[PDB]
């Protein structure tokens, strides 16, 4: 002791947050556009008619 | 602890002086006992009625209770219902140790224990 | 992380620190006495009549 308490020094305790891919799975498919907006078209053709 | 300092000044990184306890070369005797309350670093111990370590106080009745007698310097801290490691026998420093008030003067701190195998001297 | 719309400058983050521990060892003496009274009276592995 005296004037300080002396130590020694073991390793840095690191524990070290992730977020892993879980619903990124079902989005395989990338477009990087410039443009502005990105438009769809969805056609439903009922056909089941007597 | 947050911020750093960064302005001009000084400071004391700290002080220290020892502290010396034997005073002589007489045997070295221990025992542990249950405490009944709070108990200092070498201060003196008595026992109360019920065998527990009551540190030492005179003027206790009437009938001179049995904390006026004064039997261990203790050694080591310790609450009521931590046992304590203590000394009974050696030759021990004048002023190290701890006292309590009305007990000021080199005569009566050795008139505490004029018979034991605790002697209490001076340094030099 | 923060959404900011293109135009204005972008919100700022804070940071974190760490603690410590220390811990210091305990004491341990255990010992004997040997007296004549121990050395004396026969042990088990020693033949009858004489030592």
């Amino acid at each position: 002791a005296g004037l300080y308490t002396t130590y020694q020094l073991l390793e840095v305790q690191r524990k070290l947050k992730t977020l892993p891919a879980f619903f990124l799975q079902w989005f395989p498919r990338q477009i990087n556009f410039q443009e502005d907006m990105i438009a769809f078209d969805k056609v439903i053709q009922d056909v089941t008619r007597v | 602890t947050s911020l750093p300092n960064y302005l001009a000044g000084n400071g004391d990184l700290g002080s220290w002086e020892p502290t010396q306890i034997f005073a002589g070369e007489a045997d070295i005797v221990t025992e542990g006992g249950a405490a009944g309350a709070d108990i200092e670093i070498y201060q003196v111990i008595a026992k109360n009625a019920a065998g527990a370590m009551v540190p030492h106080d005179p003027t206790a009745t009437e009938v001179p209770a049995p904390q006026s007698v004064a039997i261990g310097i203790a050694a080591q801290p310790a609450k009521s219902g931590q046992n304590v490691p203590y000394y009974i026998g050696g030759v021990f420093n004048h002023a190290a140790l701890g006292w309590h008030a009305s007990l000021d003067t080199l005569a009566k701190r050795q008139a505490v224990f004029d018979r034991t195998n605790i002697h209490i001297g001076n340094l030099y | 992380a923060p959404f900011v719309a293109p135009n204005v400058q972008g919100r700022v983050i804070k940071e974190s620190g760490y603690n410590t521990k220390t811990f210091k060892p305990a004491y341990v003496k255990p010992k004997h006495v040997i007296d004549p009274n121990m050395i004396i009276p026969r042990q088990p592995g020693e033949a009858l009549g004489t030592g």
